[PDB]
DNA sequence: GCAGACACTACGAGTACATA
DNA sequence: TTTTTATGTACTCGTAGTGTCTGC
């Protein structure tokens, strides 16, 4: 800046006057924050029985069903809904789910499981190999752990870890670890 | 006093308000709206409601109209990243030799697919906003990314009370009067004009579409009342047989309604939740979806109909 | 030992049929599809010293193609390969060669049934007809003395009935009567000269070409009609 | 004849396609409606809708455009992507015609969901030439057109009569398959056939003439047509005796010779069963036979599914 | 007389008919299959029947080939959108220089994937109908949307009458004579021919596969006809078991019946009727049949008919 | 006896080449045989509810001694746009050597490949003069029913007296050469003869367990007792937890027709009497309708939280 | 028949007004946009020798494009379109008359209510400008005695009053005022010099552009002003 | 007369929907 | 108070690669 004076502009005039479109590019992923819901405004109407329509907000069956289906006291609905609600409306759906579900306030976390990425990148490589089914690929990864064979068939299949197939195997980019776990793989 | 345009030959196009004052909106609405064009200057504005014809489009063009801007009214689906490196840059650095505020008016701009483009919107706000200001409306709010939703003020057009609803609906009714004088379409039965606009809220276009369709033959007496009051696609006679348990009338009617199994069924259970117990809701709805998931199963379509009728006839508790 | 850039271009030509390449010691490398619809072979100059069998071939030539031309490619002491080059150096992992579809054998193809030659320009002109009339199929017979090319949109012509492309390869001179069908799919080679044998035997058959570069060999459609 | 026929067509129901709105059957507020809006000599955007295949929604569409004497473009739905809207449809809507006609784009079968982006930025456009152009757009499923689209445009449901509007439209229905048996060459030895067709189809016109033309591969329209028409495949004297005196071996040999035709076996049994029995054993006989026929197509042994049918009749019907 | 393509050696690819008249069908749907040929144009049609092997495919083809007819065959299951929007077009846009009618045949268009491309279709269908239709053949009406279906002839298959049964018997057995003469099978007994069409009706491609089957040592004896009847032996290790309430023996002969389900319930209604006391016929109908009017649904046969033994071992008494 | 020394996997290095190898019923075999002397194959469906008898393995022994040009597909993986790429372009093109061409489609039932069948339903009329399907599937009924009309369809085993205790001595024949080959002491052939026994008809079970011993270079007590797949879900349900078992719901919801059958199988033993007729009512009724049920998971979850508040474990 | 690259340029420029064309037999073109926009006719040297419509105007001309310039244009036994060269031959599928929009009869333009001439060198300045300004639409209109073309972009400027091109033709002599709008889009022609003749009765009218080789008739915008 | 400009296509990302 | 099932199909947008013609 050889004109040491100018009350200086911010990053987004800079790019948008300049008209340097990759600054521009890059000031508007600024912006990129993403992941907006309420579909939990749709569930505490099921459980707390507000009054809440649905005319003119977004629906999920699935959404709706999962979310209902942590608490043993909603499973009876979620069961009907998901045997015999497929071809129901969203309107009918929600209506439903509202006067059969009962009353209670249960919010909580969903319950899910907690991988090994490892395992399953091992599980995923043996039935790619082996060209079997999942259950298939386990039991063959426990005949190969109590044999110690497995170290011998994981560096036979080193090679087959290509990067689209850890993609496959999980979405964290610190996959690539796994990878450099793959490659040390002895 | 109202606002025509003899260009349009579409009723809902040709009585489109050009004031504030003119539009029919809730109370504070319209004081928020008369506040903004008395202070001479309009802010970033994204006027949203998923109900259609509540006068969104019209609302952003009427500040425009009083505030005198140099409105730019843009498709907000042709508003793609191209347009905002473009015709917004080209239209934001002008220069302005008349004083006129510039706005862009970026109409039904709630598309997914555009909300890259919107980011760099945003972008353009930081750069451009002493320049010039925004007026967005949409339909779905979530199709407008959240820092837009931020930036602006956004204001929630069709979600009225009570009283704010009486009086819009007796302001439309005025205007629809009003309407009919100009349009030379003799009102005999005002409560015609009255089952119109209760019928149509709060939808308004739909309203003078109503108006223009049912004024055919030029006069509202009492034979458009009952034309009105009515519905063409009623089931009544279903819904009667049900709560008589009727089964030869059940019967007779599952081949009337067998052709069109899919939309009868759904218009069966829209009606028959409000006139039933909760519990007897809980039990139509599973008795309806199951008749439906077995519809390409079962083989006799006019059996599996009167099949429905039976259940519903015998398990159905009418409030 | 380094891959010059036109046996870099050819290994990109040899990973359109298959998706890895097996290398074995020699000056020669080949390839076949995993479903055996197409084969292919190349003598090529730089001398490859060491097996290596290759499974990401796209990734490995994409690696290739940015660390300069000169790049000293080996295998590791671990027991993968690796890539050194005055400013960098990068490690490949070495997949097991029983993970790659090798086509183990040479095929020795035999004496042809029948010769022709098709220019680079003859073959240019009727891949972008084809590319322009949708056609996906060609058919290689004898018409009226000569040798001739008739290119049908399969699709649109199940029987292979209505002619939409038709090119000359020469005369015939021969006795026999044939009519050789060869889905447009299978033809993953590179722009060139090609010296067409086609050989048919019973049921069996096959269409070489003899190519400035390599040998693609492809194999018949179903209804090929031949009186060898 | 006032029947419009095009030379260029040889299926039935393309042939003999209404060409103005009076030769159409409406029912009377809609034809009203139909004839007001080609009175007042501009049109609105129009949506003609019904789940009914068949019942003039392209045809009306057609008409209107011919009656008004609009330069139209009539253009398949599916096509109508968002950049045809953007390219030729901006354009028509913008320019003027050279005979001073007014323009009317007609959107044949226009509710997919892969359309909806298409439709959105449609909202827009029919405001903007409102004075030139109108819409008229064609649909099976309403749902499939946007919540806005449908507040600009007159939505008109087709395939919804009255009563009487049912009635008059089958009789105006059956004097125009006379008319066309006449000049297609077909003899109607029984005007039963006519009317048994026009009941079966009702709503769906298209599927009348196109069943008309079905059953008429022998040149007539004897009795054996009406039989095959109605679905008269004889009697079931044999499992009603049975079911009444509680024979349950002779059911389980029954079942497998009704197994074949299940659908007019079950049908034609709950409407015999119906008239013989007590109210009591009313209800009870659509139940099980609701249930039965519900599960049909799942039933892995038919003949079984019969038996078991003809068990639970006889175990729980009260013969009067 | 017999088609023959001897480019095919499975046998019910072999054999196909190539005209209506070589087709074995109802009278009155080959009587209309004649009309239609004789009248020279063919209307678009929907050839579909549940059960598969009823000649479908094959009527298209010979219905395209006595109208002598520019035809497309088409896999429905490739028929998506841009394929309508290309091939389709181009096939259907595509001038007839010598006077031919141009048929698309659309074989097994029933994937609920394609509904989209089928609404494609119903303006299609109405734009090039004077030169160009379409001959849908599926196996579920169901996955035809309703407009397609109005807009053509829907011909079902494999529902004839008792006398049309007894006809296309008769035909079949002497198909049956003149491909096993073709082909080189010695006929020793014309009951064992009879018996195959009797069994498979009305899937005649499965009457010429087992025909191929059971003729795997040139010559049909009587020894054959045994094994052709399908009684598959008996079913007294069940019953025992059932009556011991052997849970062990019963888990342990679930995955021996599981082989041909529906050969197995009806053989077990059939004998168990007589092994148990009548007060328990009721409730063994309502297990049999609840059981079996299930079975398209389980996912699990052989778990299917393990819950099918533990019910009737638990409830029913023996005599 | 056939031998794959590339192969770590006793079940995948000592599988059976052709039909003779396998020990398979008489009358079984004998079609076989009549089949592959036939010249060439039409499309066939090995169906065998039994598990381990081997589907996968006579389907390869017939391509191999009918000398066919075979491409194996797991079913799983036979997705549609597979269909329509390589399978196509193997179908449709004839072979150098003039072999027919046979597709080997694994375990069809497994997953939702119903619209891959639907697709198949045309391909395997348009290329029959070249190319034939062998079909494997343990319940028959995950095949629709055209490709049933479009295929012979071989259900597997069901052994005379006879012939089991001849497969059963031709299993100890194969025990003792694999024995011999991998170098494995037998200290008891009764002990072999028992577990040929025990895990009748399922011999891939049988290796698969010889597999798993191993590492030990003999052969004692390899019938145990204690030292499963479904270890986690039995656990989860013994302890009651209704948390564990709605995370383990959408983990088994892969293949639910292979679970269902599992976890019965698997309850069968560690649960009283009463409590088994219990858990065969619940779990039938859940597999009777889980062709109506949308989300899978949900499913099983229900299934789950009522046989866990139903059993009663020993 | 050949087609020299006169004609061939003449049908390209025809094919952007319409997708398919239907040319008859003679030495007389025509063509008319689907949506009733533009439409063209012309003159040219080649004579045609038989009536075809061609679907896909555009696919026709690069396979054209794809042999000798002095290709062989005929029709082919079975009906379609024989393209031949030296060593290969082309078939272009005849399409159906009814699936191509063509004008039925040439339409003749009425007795202008306004005649100009715009030279070649003044259209393509406008044409040009219009790249440069991002003009849209045009307006012919009455400046103090000239017939003027305003150039303005409807994108940023709605209602047509801020110009941004303005262009001088020649005088007006005549008593009438008109301001005909016209879309960008519209205006399919190629380079020349044109007779610009305007009609134009209340609600009707049309702009015609007469050149050495070819007319293109042109349809105004809805809201174009004029007192004829 | 050849860089550059203009247009056209191929592909990744995001969204949406039906059915299981 | 939390928050996403697999497969197949369809559409739109942005951009980068690519081919081809042309202006001082
Ligand atoms: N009849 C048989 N004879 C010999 N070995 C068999 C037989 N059946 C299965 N196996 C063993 O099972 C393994 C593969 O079984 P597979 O064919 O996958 O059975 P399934 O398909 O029923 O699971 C092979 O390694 C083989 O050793
Ligand atoms: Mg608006
Ligand atoms: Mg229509
Ligand atoms: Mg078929
Ligand atoms: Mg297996």
């Amino acid at each position: 800046s050889l004109f040491k004076d100018d009350i200086q502009l911010n990053e987004h005039q800079v790019a948008w006057y300049s008209k340097d479109w990759t600054a521009v590019q890059s000031a508007a992923d600024s912006f990129k924050e993403k992941a907006e819901n309420e579909f939990f405004e749709i569930i505490g109407a099921i459980n707390n029985k507000t009054k809440c329509s649905i005319a003119q907000k977004d629906y999920s069956k699935f959404m709706v069903e999962n979310a209902l289906s942590q608490f043993p006291e909603c499973m009876p609905a979620v069961y009907a809904m998901n045997l015999i609600g497929s071809g129901l409306s969203d309107e009918a759906h929600f209506n439903y789910l509202m006067a059969a579900v009962p009353r209670g306030k249960r919010y909580g976390k969903w319950a899910k499981l907690v991988e090994d990425s490892t395992e399953v990148l091992i599980i995923k490589l043996l039935a790619k190999r082996y060209q079997v089914n999942t259950n298939d690929a386990i039991n063959y990864k426990s005949i190969l752990t109590k044999n110690g064979k497995l170290p011998l068939v994981l560096k036979e299949l080193k090679g087959l870890v290509t990067d689209d197939f850890l993609k496959e195997v999980t979405k964290n980019v610190k996959e690539q670890k796994q990878l450099k776990k793959l490659a040390l793989e002895w | 006093m109202i606002t025509v345009n003899e260009k349009e030959h579409i009723l809902e196009q040709k009585y489109r308000p050009s004031t504030i004052d003119e539009c029919i909106l809730p109370a504070f609405d319209k004081e928020t709206f008369k506040s903004i064009t008395s202070k001479g200057k309009i802010p970033h504005i994204i006027l949203h409601s998923p109900s259609p014809g509540t006068g969104k489009t019209t609302v952003a063009k009427a500040l425009c109209h009083d505030v005198n801007a140099d409105m730019m009214f843009v498709n907000g689906s042709d508003c793609k990243i191209d347009f905002v490196r473009g015709p917004l840059t080209n239209f934001a650095s002008a220069a302005s030799f008349d004083g006129r505020q510039k706005v862009i008016v970026i109409d039904e701009f709630d598309r997914s697919g555009l909300a890259e483009s919107q980011r760099h919107l945003r972008s353009f706000m930081e750069a451009y906003s002493s320049n010039c200001s925004i007026i967005i409306t949409a339909n779905n709010i979530d199709g407008i990314i959240k820092p837009l939703q931020s930036r602006c003020r956004v204001i929630t057009f069709g979600q009225p009370t009570d009283e704010d609803k009486i009086e819009m609906m007796k302001q439309m009714i005025r205007r629809l009067t009003e309407i009919c004088k100009h349009e030379g379409i003799a009102i005999a039965d005002m409560k015609v004009v009255a089952a119109l606009v209760k019928k149509n809220f709060p939808d308004f276009r739909k309203t003078i579409g109503e108006l223009d369709s049912y004024s055919s033959k030029g006069v509202l007496d009492a034979g458009i009342l009952s034309l009105v009051t009515n519905d063409r696609g009623a089931i009544d006679d279903v819904l009667e047989s049900l709560k008589n348990k009727d089964v030869k009338q059940l019967r007779a009617l599952a081949p009337k309604y067998a052709a069109d199994y899919s939309w009868f069924v759904g218009k069966l259970a829209e009606e028959i939740y409000s006139r039933v117990t909760p519990q007897s809701i809980i039990r139509m709805y599973e008795i309806v979806g199951e008749n439906n998931q077995y519809h390409g199963i079962a083989a006799n379509t006019e059996l599996h109909l009167a099949y429905l009728f039976i259940q519903l006839a015998c398990e159905m508790q009418w409030k | 030992m380094k891959l010059s850039k036109d046996t870099t271009a050819l290994l990109k030509n040899f990973a359109t049929i298959n998706s890895g390449i097996m290398l074995k010691s020699g000056q020669f490398i080949m390839t076949r599809a995993v479903n055996g619809t197409t084969y292919a072979e190349a003598n090529i100059s730089d001398v490859i010293d060491f097996d290596v069998a290759i499974y990401d071939l796209n990734g490995f030539l994409g690696i290739l193609s940015l660390v300069n031309d000169d790049a000293e490619i080996s295998q590791s002491e671990d027991g993968n390969i690796k890539i050194a080059d005055a400013r960098s150096t990068i490690f490949w992992p070495a997949a097991d060669p029983s993970t790659v579809v090798a086509p183990n054998k040479p095929i020795p193809f035999p004496v042809a049934s029948a010769v022709t030659e098709i220019k680079a320009e003859d073959l240019q002109q009727l891949l972008r007809v084809s590319r322009g009339l949708q056609i996906d199929t060609i058919a290689i017979t004898v018409k009226e003395g000569k040798i001739v090319i008739n290119g049908f949109n399969k699709v649109e012509d199940s029987a292979l009935t209505r002619v939409k492309y038709s090119l000359t390869l020469g005369d015939y001179d021969g006795e026999n009567t044939f009519n050789f069908i060869i889905n447009m799919a299978n033809m993953k080679m590179q722009p060139g000269n090609y010296k067409l044998l086609l050989w048919a035997k019973g049921k069996q058959g096959a269409a070489k070409f003899e190519g400035e570069h390599a040998n693609y060999v492809v194999a018949l459609e179903a209804d090929s009609t031949h009186d060898f």
